[PDB]
């Protein structure tokens, strides 16, 4: 397929620097313009930078001009955003995106990569079970989950049974505690009859701190 | 720099309804305008390029209109999966500005939450803290009130909420409230209630447990 894969985003220091790469595939990169668009969490889209197919021209947003540098290596099929003098307002998911016609329309986008500009420390999460019980049952359905507490920075991915369980799942948005660390919950609603027959294991991955917890969640009465 | 304004900034409509989102550029920008849909936790997706033309594979119920300083995205008949935030972008004169976005959420029939409570885990209790979670599952509308009680005493300041985005199939929401207090304080009390107010509930519903069972 036509494709765009971001990498290299993650935790970085204020006044620091970071490099963003975009592994293009599925078409010939040499052919069209390219773009970086950022989205600060819970906020709107903001165009950062654009670059022609040769490398010819590069244009930048005002707020990033003189700090950020866009570049493309056609030979290995990759797009770059060199980020210098990182400020707090640069914290954002940065999207790799391909242009189309003379429309200036972006017709395909990568799935983004989080950049966090913070002095705060990395910290892996603790995964506690959210045990099902009768206080967790209401008419053949039983709810259960995992509490992914005290972690920094974003994100954590949570799966259930390696990926085998997707139905009834509700992995919540994270909330920043007063302690400066994030916390989230993933819950699932299953049949109550399966409680002593079927295993339930939440799979938590917090890459920025390199943590990989599998927690078994067992019934309470 | 041309300031793109979208209106409305948020909107509620039912399935099959006609939706009209307005994007206004503060100077003529010919037919250089583009429509993007952003579903949650996912990348934007081009809908209307050239202010009126449709990207391939994009449902024909989406339509673009306008030139000069006034543009419209129209969805002819809304559907569950159309839940998203919609952005216009002028591609005419650099810097390439974006509209501030329009949040489209689906109106559906009232659903009351299924409420569940979870005491803190033995594992956490060791570590020194106690997190009690209350879960409100699959309800419409989004507006809901969760009150924590500790031995019938109303709690304030010691809790945090999180709402899932609207479910693209059945248009419902889920909420989790997390009461966090110290093992010291947690062990000073017996009854831990979660009292939930909602439209789809005749009267507030309480879920509780006694520390020790």
């Amino acid at each position: 397929e036509v494709q765009l894969l971001e990498s290299g985003g993650g935790l970085v220091q204020p006044g620091g620097s970071l490099r963003l790469s975009c592994a293009a595939s599925g078409f010939t990169f040499s052919s069209y313009a390219m773009s970086w668009v950022r989205q600060a969490p819970g906020k709107g889209l903001e165009w950062v930078s654009a670059i022609s197919g040769s490398g010819g021209s590069t244009y930048y947003a005002d707020s990033v001009k003189g700090r950020f540098t866009i570049s493309r290596d056609n030979s290995k099929n990759t797009l770059y955003l060199q980020m210098n003098s990182l400020r707090a307002e640069d914290t954002a998911v940065y999207y790799c995106a391909k242009y189309d016609g003379i429309y200036g329309e972006l017709d395909f986008w990568g799935q983004g990569t989080l950049v966090t500009v913070s002095s705060a420390s990395t910290k892996g999460p603790s995964v506690f079970p959210l045990a099902p019980s009768s206080k967790s049952t209401s008419g053949g359905t039983a709810a259960l989950g995992c509490l992914v507490k005290d972690y920094f920075p974003e994100p954590v991915t949570v799966s259930w049974n390696s990926g085998a369980l997707t139905s009834g799942v509700h992995t919540f948005p994270a909330v920043l505690q007063s302690s400066g660390l994030y916390s989230l919950s993933s819950v699932v609603t299953v049949p109550s009859s399966s409680l002593g027959t079927q295993t339930y294991i939440c799979n938590v991955n917090h890459k920025p701190s390199n943590t990989k917890v599998d927690k078994k969640v067992e019934p309470k009465s | 720099d041309i300031q793109m304004t979208q209106s409305p900034s948020s909107l509620s409509a039912s399935v099959g309804d006609r939706v009209t989102i307005t994007c206004r550029a503060s100077q003529s920008i010919s037919s250089y305008l583009n429509w993007y849909q952003q579903k949650p936790g996912k990348a934007p997706k081009l809908l209307i390029y050239a202010a009126s033309s449709l990207q391939s594979g994009v449902p024909s119920r989406f339509s673009g209109s306008g030139s000069g300083t006034d543009f419209t995205l129209t969805i002819s008949s809304l559907q569950p999966e159309d839940f998203a935030t919609y952005y216009c972008q002028q591609s005419y004169s650099t810097p390439l500005t974006f509209g501030q976005g329009t949040k489209v959420e689906i109106k559906r029939t009232v659903a009351a939450p299924s409420v569940f409570i979870f005491p803190p885990s033995d594992e956490q209790l060791k570590s020194g803290t106690a997190s009690v979670v209350c879960l409100l599952n699959n309800f419409y509308p989004r507006e809901a009130k969760v009150q924590w009680k500790v031995d019938n005493a109303l709690q304030s300041g010691n809790s945090q909420e999180s709402v899932t985005e609207q479910d693209s199939k059945d248009s419902t929401y889920s909420l989790s409230s997390t009461l966090t207090l110290s093992k010291a304080d947690y062990e000073k009390h017996k009854v831990y209630a979660c009292e939930v107010t909602h439209q789809g509930l005749s009267s507030p519903v309480t879920k509780s447990f006694n520390r020790g069972e």
